[PDB]
RNA sequence: AAUUAUUAUUAUAAAUAUUAUUUUAAAAAUAUAAAAAUAAAUUAUAAC
């Protein structure tokens, strides 16, 4: 969603907050920055839409591809934990 | 907190031209713009003293002298 | 975390406890509803910079590292700052994009093995160095004298010429065996405030301190 | 792409920031210009043009790089 | 013989001049992203002491920005 | 006046056991706007919360600059242009901080230093 | 409008209505626009000989027909990278840059192709011949390394077995350096013993 | 363009400044604009 040269982060779509939506700098994952994350992927909307169910944002194509991928591999790390605690 | 003066030593370019970054460019170079007919200054009534729109706003007043370095070039540096 | 909320009853870890947080006995015949169970939504924790050095720091001891010795060797620690088996699993998630964690599986095995990448295993050896840098320093009875040291200064040199492993049959147990007495006298408190950065997503400031339980 | 039969975009054939996680087009850490040999900035300056192909020659993302005033 | 010098005509003037305006209209581009910087990293680095400070004030009066129930419900691993 | 809208006073309830505004007192607002309003008089050298002055005292320190008095002047030749009246002319507008004036807040200013 | 007025305003929304032009924007929008708005100058193609350097090569690998649309699929398959700056007519500039200087000439039968490479074949053969012997050579030197990385952790098999038994070598003294604080005196001393027990017999 | 009005007067140069004008506590017609049906972007819709 939005990515820069360290490491990754998720984020949403706060209407308030557009002037964000491009380029957000913030505190990069790797050991440190406040890197100028730019804007990657759509990932779905903040509040409802009208008369619409949640579904109807979509967070996008490739962020399916991404939570498959960044995070995808539960059968790699099935070790210590599964999804209970 | 942040202070363009401060800042400016870290960048070295001088006063008076990160300011002109941070206001119009009609406050500092000779571009076409107009200020607000009341800004323009007044004579002296009988009540009133006189104003003038480089007495109220000296920060806005243009560099011209910056615009020398930056913008125009001059005739001895072509010869 | 509680006694048999999520976990059937009997599943407490000699960890870091939070602080605050007090044992709350839940009695014996208790149940979820299946559907209750559903949503399960828990506390997130702390995946910063003191659990991944400390993350690193047993895996860097361990440049390979298994399922069940990624968790039973943070019990092997003067201070830790887990929770729970799931803390470890979050961290893991983290030092993936971190690319400081690229764990495999060997084919002739059938287990999954720690490897900390080598894009990058040059570098954390200072921070598990800066770490380290006052982790010997501040020790207490290193300092009272010479003759516990130099009653030993010399086994580091003859240990792992002859008598490699022969060593490392007690330096995992009974060197950390104490511990286990010392985890019941000195734990860590994950002494935590939730905040919001400017960006406005919500996170978590995680105040780490031993607990002085005695 | 191979879309599945000629499924691209219909009004403009492309669309806006498509989504670059796939690869992560990082500028290089070893650069040089082109024909100056001048080394270059990472990210926060515009003193430098990259040229990304399809193929990849320069730097290691190997995109084509020169300084602004080097591009003559 | 002497070096040679195409003198000034007014198109040779004329560009002397547009290769300096474009400097300037890059520089201000550039410092402009410049002191961004500045502001914008000192901003975060103000911001982080304020959440520092309003917090070493919490853990020192009850003050747990948590709710009004006590820490075992955050003990219980639920939402609710 | 401008438009006939009642105006409604809308406020939170507790306000003894609050925290930041525990003693304040909002029958008309401070002096200029930028400064902790006032208090009931019971309360002076009450303390408030260590960081909700650090969002103020970085803001309420804007307002101190010469560049804000030229906005404060400019925003009348704005007014006027833009036909509102009753607006006085920018030459004669008192600045909004100056120095001197500020002793008088600087009165109660020994909490920490 | 109705994307802008209904009140919970998306994410789509909130990057399809920029239009601004700061670097790293919304280009559509700021194509989209007024000529005197955008700044999305013309796009840099390449007819580097890098890219006569990645033509004479796949050619003399298959000259047959239809090499004007598919010749881009080998750019999609022969791939360390592609050749086409931009596919679309960075390979449509492949042919024009062939074309022109006397490199490629055309082969035409049911259709258009880049067949019989135009009488420079003998360059096709010393193009290639700076090709798998040119990458023979490279991919060696970093056998050199794995001549070595071998080594890497054979210089560290015995180093991870010895940094490791240096792993306790403070752990030993901070196992006691805090039991001092709990004084055991039985479990304290044969902790130092066990380990000292043989230690001193080792060698 | 009668104006402090439908308006980037743009020959040129450009790219991460939050750089400073938009009232109202009701109801219809209209005006813009809008979930569902007789592989595509369309309908008409004088429907929320």
């Amino acid at each position: 969603n939005a990515c820069h040269v360290p490491g990754d982060q998720i984020f949403l779509v706060s209407n308030s907050f557009t002037r964000r939506l491009l380029t957000r700098t913030d505190h990069c994952p790797k050991c440190d920055r406040l890197s100028t994350f730019r804007f990657m992927s759509v990932s779905g909307m903040v509040g409802r839409m009208p008369y619409k169910p949640v579904d109807t944002p979509g967070p996008s194509y490739a962020t399916l591809y991404w939570r498959k991928q960044r995070s995808g591999k539960i059968a790699s790390q099935p070790l210590n934990e599964v999804c209970n605690k | 907190r942040f202070n363009l003066d401060e800042a400016a030593a870290e960048l070295q370019l001088d006063e008076a031209y990160v300011a002109s970054l941070y206001k119009p460019l009609h406050y500092t170079y000779s571009m076409k713009g107009q200020r607000y007919p009341a800004e323009q200054g007044r004579t002296s009534r009988p009540g009133s003293l006189a104003a003038s729109r480089d007495r109220m706003f000296p920060l806005y007043r243009r560099n011209y002298k910056l615009n020398r370095e930056l913008r125009v070039l001059d005739h001895r540096r072509i010869s | 975390f509680q006694a048999g909320v999520h976990t059937p009853h009997g599943s407490r870890y000699n960890a870091a406890r939070m602080k605050n947080w007090p044992v709350q006995e839940v009695p014996q015949n208790f149940n979820f509803t299946n559907e209750q169970r559903f949503k399960a939504k828990a506390v997130p924790r702390d995946t910063g910079k003191i659990p991944r050095d400390f993350l690193l720091s047993v895996l860097y001891r361990n440049q390979p590292c298994e399922v069940a010795s990624l968790w039973e060797h943070c019990l092997h620690d003067p201070q830790i700052v887990l929770d729970s088996k799931r803390h470890l699993r979050e961290v893991l998630q983290q030092a993936r994009a971190e690319g400081f964690v690229s764990f495999e599986k060997d084919a002739v095995t059938d287990r999954w093995v720690c490897h900390l990448t080598r894009e990058r295993f040059e570098e954390v050896r200072a921070l598990v160095g800066a770490r380290a840098e006052a982790q010997d320093l501040y020790s207490g009875l290193r300092g009272a004298s010479a003759t516990e040291t130099s009653a030993y200064s010399e086994s580091f040199r003859e240990m792992n010429e002859d008598t490699k492993r022969e060593h490392f049959r007690l330096l995992s147990e009974q060197v950390a065996d104490t511990t286990t007495h010392l985890r019941k006298f000195q734990r860590m408190e994950m002494d935590y405030l939730p905040y919001t950065d400017l960006n406005g997503k919500v996170n978590f400031m995680w105040w780490y301190e031993m607990s002085d339980t005695r | 792409t191979a879309v599945p039969h000629e499924e691209a975009r219909s009004r403009p054939h492309f669309p806006a920031y498509t989504e670059d996680v796939d690869q992560p087009m990082v500028v290089p850490d070893g650069v040089c210009c082109f024909n100056c040999d001048k080394p270059i900035d990472g990210d926060d300056i515009n003193s430098y043009v990259w040229v990304p192909s399809g193929n990849a020659r320069v730097p290691t993302t190997q995109g084509y790089f020169f300084h602004v005033k080097c591009f003559k | 013989r002497h070096l040679p010098v195409m003198p000034m005509t007014p198109r040779v003037v004329f560009e002397h001049a547009q290769e300096k305006r474009i400097d300037y209209a890059k520089k201000m581009h550039r410092d402009r992203r410049l002191v961004e910087q500045l502001r914008t990293h000192e901003f975060w680095g103000w911001y982080m002491k304020l959440q520092r400070v309003r917090g070493r004030w919490c853990k020192e009066h009850g003050v747990s920005s948590r709710g009004v129930y006590g820490p075992a419900v955050d003990a219980a691993e639920l939402w609710g | 006046r401008s438009d006939n809208v009642a105006m409604y006073f809308v406020e939170y309830k507790n306000r003894d056991m609050s925290d930041n505004h525990k003693g304040e007192d909002y029958t008309a607002g401070p002096e200029r706007f930028f400064l902790p309003p006032r208090i009931i008089e019971t309360e002076k050298g009450i303390q408030r919360p260590p960081h909700m002055q650090m969002a103020f005292d970085r803001w309420a320190s804007k307002f101190k600059t010469e560049e804000f008095h030229h906005w404060w002047r400019l925003r009348h030749a704005k007014l006027r242009y833009w036909g509102v009246r009753n607006v006085p002319h920018p030459s004669d507008v008192d600045p909004l901080w100056t120095e001197k004036e500020e002793e008088e807040w600087h009165n109660e200013m020994l909490a920490n230093t | 409008a109705a994307a802008a007025a209904a009140a919970a305003a998306a994410a789509a929304a909130a990057a399809a209505a920029a239009a601004a032009a700061a670097a790293a924007a919304a280009a559509a929008a700021a194509a989209a626009a007024a000529a005197a708005a955008a700044a999305a100058a013309a796009a840099a193609a390449a007819a580097a000989a890098a890219a006569a350097a990645a033509a004479a090569a796949a050619a003399a690998a298959a000259a047959a027909a239809a090499a004007a649309a598919a010749a881009a699929a080998a750019a999609a398959a022969a791939a360390a990278a592609a050749a086409a700056a931009a596919a679309a007519a960075a390979a449509a500039a492949a042919a024009a840059a062939a074309a022109a200087a006397a490199a490629a000439a055309a082969a035409a039968a049911a259709a258009a192709a880049a067949a019989a490479a135009a009488a420079a074949a003998a360059a096709a053969a010393a193009a290639a011949a700076a090709a798998a012997a040119a990458a023979a050579a490279a991919a060696a030197a970093a056998a050199a390394a794995a001549a070595a990385a071998a080594a890497a952790a054979a210089a560290a098999a015995a180093a991870a077995a010895a940094a490791a038994a240096a792993a306790a070598a403070a752990a030993a003294a901070a196992a006691a350096a805090a039991a001092a604080a709990a004084a055991a005196a039985a479990a304290a001393a044969a902790a130092a013993a066990a380990a000292a027990a043989a230690a001193a017999a080792a060698a």
